[PDB]
Order: structure tokens, then sequence, then C-alpha cells
């Protein structure tokens, strides 16, 4: 039951979040590597689940999974941040910009086909993908990508 | 001042405002009922929320005692209500009504670290305490009985209490706390990995 | 539903360019920032137009669904507002969550007297988050 796996990693990342708020806290070193080893499961789980949603041709599923992993992204980000490590920061972006680009392939088959309901529901992912590289960026060189990709975004929406 | 004085005013009529949907649902007790009575516990501490943070800012003492007396009687209430629909096997009701639970002591905390008060602090741990065990009780019935959607819902109620004590263990000094909202995390994620693993196979 | 995916679309403009406001004025981009402020003031003017026809037809649903997304545009709005000191757009903003919620009060009790319970709960919710809304707006100025 994908809608099972889908509802079980949605507590899995959120008991992820919750588990490095209570790290963090605490100052537990070790209590935080094992909430960000949640959340990086939950990304692994999350990709697979969107893959094989999108290969079976449920581009809700899809774009639910791809949710879920950009809310994991978001976990490894602020882990990232409180800890000054750009090693995993690199990874919680390589992670949002993998949703990004998945829900860009949705996005692209919903114009496509005119369904607009789909077609607004990829960009949603699409726009949560990049806040997650927007959060806590202060690089002003990605910072004018990402204002471009926001324009372009502006008018994929305004265009349907 | 004046500008504080149009915001209380504001305030004032959105609670004369529920006030009149409270009216209306109890004398619809009349005639007939469970669904919408959670439903408004819930805008009664969404409501209580939005006060609170008026009054913090105001310095209005009178306003977040008002805040909080709207929490507690939405948290008693929802307790009363969680309690009667396990009895009568509505555990999807139950949950909901644990849900409000978890909320209505998470702004029960917050009030009581804006306004230093020990009995309200041990009283919305108390809360959350509570709705932790039923979720777990819950979670617990509903995988031995193979309802792992209803033991999913369950596991988040679990999180979301566990997520509100953890703040009052790291807000006061108490540090078992923190461990104990600490396994009830562990668990939730636990047991929704495992629920996950069997939803594959 | 036409106006139901017309809303959805609107939420969605509204977001994009409260994103795309925060960034462009932390850049410096003064034409990516008014046209984020544009968007933002266009999504609020045809949520309140969508609410105006169901409140005509009679779809209070659809019309407390609109007024969402118009308390949602005005928050954005007066967040632009705020950050930049433009006290023109944040009396725009302000004007925009006050009618708001005034129309939602209104559909409040008309529900109310008609014993939609289901719906005046909704309306309840909003009526709420719309004096929430109103309230920061007018704390920043």
């Amino acid at each position: 039951s994908p809608r099972l796996v889908l509802r079980a990693l949605e507590n899995m990342v959120r008991a992820a979040h919750t588990l490095a708020e209570i790290a963090r806290d605490n100052g537990n070193e070790e209590w935080l590597e094992r909430a960000a080893r949640l959340a990086e499961e939950v990304a692994r789980r999350a990709e697979e689940l969107a893959r094989e949603a999108r290969e079976k041709g449920d581009l809700e599923l899809a774009l639910k999974a791809l949710q879920i992993l950009v809310n994991a992204a978001y976990v490894l980000a602020e882990i990232a941040r409180d800890r000054g490590n750009e090693e995993l920061l690199k990874k919680a972006h390589e992670l949002a910009r993998k949703a990004a680009e998945e829900a860009q392939k949705i996005a692209e088959q919903a114009r496509y086909e005119g369904n607009l309901e789909l077609f607004n529901k990829a960009l949603r992912i699409l726009l949560e993908a990049i806040r997650v590289l927007i959060e806590h960026d202060d690089s002003e060189e990605a910072a004018r990508e990402l204002i471009r990709r926001l324009e372009e975004l502006l008018e994929q929406s305004r265009r349907s | 001042s004046s500008l504080e004085e149009k915001i209380e005013e504001l305030v004032k009529e959105l609670i004369k405002h529920t006030e009149e949907l409270r009216r209306l649902l109890e004398k619809l007790v009349k005639e007939g009922s469970e669904e919408y009575l959670l439903e408004l516990l819930e805008n009664l501490v969404r409501l209580a929320r939005v006060i609170a943070e008026v009054a913090r800012e105001q310095g209005n003492e009178e306003l977040l005692e008002e805040a909080a007396r709207l929490a507690e009687e939405a948290a008693r209430q929802a307790e009363e209500l969680a309690r009667e629909a396990r009895y009568e096997g509505d555990l999807e009701l139950a949950l909901k009504a644990l849900q409000i639970l978890v909320n209505a002591a998470r702004v029960l905390a917050e009030i009581a670290r804006d306004r230093g008060n020990e009995e309200l602090l041990q009283k919305a741990a108390e809360l959350a305490k509570e709705a932790a065990r039923q979720a777990e009780e819950i979670a617990k019935e509903a995988r031995e009985r193979g309802n792992f959607e209803l033991a999913l819902e369950a596991l988040e109620i679990l999180n979301e209490a566990a997520r509100v004590l953890a703040r009052i263990a790291h807000h006061r000094g108490n540090q078992e706390l923190l461990e104990e909202a600490w396994r009830l995390t562990h668990r939730s994620a636990k047991w929704s990995r495992e629920i996950a693993e069997q939803a594959r196979k | 539903g036409s106006l139901e995916l017309e809303l959805q679309n609107l939420e969605l403009l509204v977001h994009i360019a409260e994103v795309l406001a925060r960034l462009a004025r932390r850049t410096g981009n003064e034409e990516a920032l008014e046209h984020a402020a544009r968007v933002a003031e266009e999504v609020a003017k045809q949520a309140e137009e969508i609410a105006r026809e169901a409140r005509y037809r009679g779809d209070l649903r659809l019309a407390l669904e609109a007024l969402r997304i118009m308390v949602e545009a005005a928050r954005v709005l007066a967040e632009i507002a705020r950050e930049r000191g433009n006290e023109e757009l944040l009396q725009k903003a302000e004007e925009l969550a006050r009618e708001a919620l005034r129309q939602v009060r209104e559909i409040s009790k008309r529900l109310q007297e008609e014993g939609n319970i289901e719906l005046a709960l909704k309306a309840n919710r909003l009526l709420i988050d719309a004096l929430e809304v109103l309230v920061r707006i007018m704390r920043h100025r």
C-alpha cells in the first residue's frame, strides 16, 4: 500500500525533525547524528517511493513522496546549518535539487496534456524545493540563479 | 496605546463571535454532534493561541488568563470526548480528540512560559503525557488489529505529544523528561518504519 | 472546478511571489521585488472578485476558500511592505485584510442563521486566522 508507506514516511521525517530539536536543545552530539541518520533514511525512502510511483504512472503519489523528500532535505539542511557542516549542506541541497528535477518532469507532462490540477501540484513541489536551496543561502551568485528560476516559475503558472 | 486599544477591541469582537457559535452548538444538543464538537474545540485552541499572542505584546494579563482558561476547557472536553469515543469503539474520533488535547497543551505550556506559573506548566505536561499514553495504547491496539492507517495516525499524535513534552523539558530544568520524550519520538519513528516495511511486502 | 482551479493557481502565484520578494530584496533586485509585489497585489484582487462572484451564486464554501487566499495575499503583501518601509503598500495590505475579515464575518452570520454548522465552523476558523493576520499587519507599522 503506497498510501501506507507515504503516511509512514511523513511520521518518520516529522520524528527526525523532533529528534534534531531534542538533540540541539540538550546539546547532545551523538543524538544529533541519530536525527540526521533518520532524515537521510527518509530521503532515501522518499526518492525510491517517488521513483517507483513515477515508473508506475501514479504522479500524484510521486509528488507527495517528493514533498517528503523536500522536507527531509530541510531537516538535513537545518542540522548542517546549526553544525556548520558544508558537506552535509551540499548533500541536503542535492536532495532538494533532485526533488525539483523530478517535479519538473511531472510538471512538463501535466502541462503537455493540459492536466492543470496535476500541473499546479508539481509547481508547488518545485517551489518547496527552491525554498530549501534559498533557506540560509546567502550565496549571492546562487540567489541570482534562484531569482531567475522563481521568475520562470511565475510565468509558467501565469501562462497556464 | 490607541492602536493597542483597537487590537483589543478586535480580539474582544472575535471572542464574542466565537462564543455565539458555542451558544449555537450548545442549543443544537437539544436535537442532536461529535465531529463538529471536536472541530469547535480545535477553533477554541486556535483562538486561545491568537489571544495569548496579542496579550503577550500588550502586557494584557487579563487577556492572557482568558486564553489559558479557554485552552483548559478545550483540553478538558477533548479528553472527555476521547474517553467516550474509545468506549464507543470510535477510535478515529478518539485520535482526533487526542490531537486537540496536544494542541491545547502546547498553548498552555507557552502561556506558562510567558507568565511564570508552575501549576499551569505541570498541567500542560500532564495533558501531553496523557495524550501520549493514549496515542501509544491506540497505536498498539490498531497495530495488533492490522489497522495500519489508524496506527500511523496514532503515532503522529505520539510524536506531537513528545515534541511538546520535550520543549517543556528544555524550558524547565527537567532532564529526565527530555529522555522520556526522546523515547516516545524514537518509538513513533521505529513503529512507523515497521509499518512502512510491512506495506512494501 | 474552474474557479476552484483558479484559486489553486492564485495561491501558488502568491507563494511564488512571497519567495521571490524575499530573495529579490536580499540581493537588491528592485525589478524582481516590484514584480513580486504586483503579483501579490493582483492575486488579492482576483481572490476578492472570485469571493464576490461566489457570494453572488450563493456558494459560500467557495467564497470562504477565495477569502482565505485573499487573507494570505494580504499577509504576503504586508510582509513585503514592512521590509521596505512602504507605508502605502502596508495600508493597502491592511485594507485587504480588513475587507476579507468583514466578508468572512458576514458569511459566518449567514451560515449560523441557516443552521449550516459545517460551513460555520470553517468560517469561524478563517475568522480567527484573518484576525491574526490583521493584528500582525497593524503591529509592524
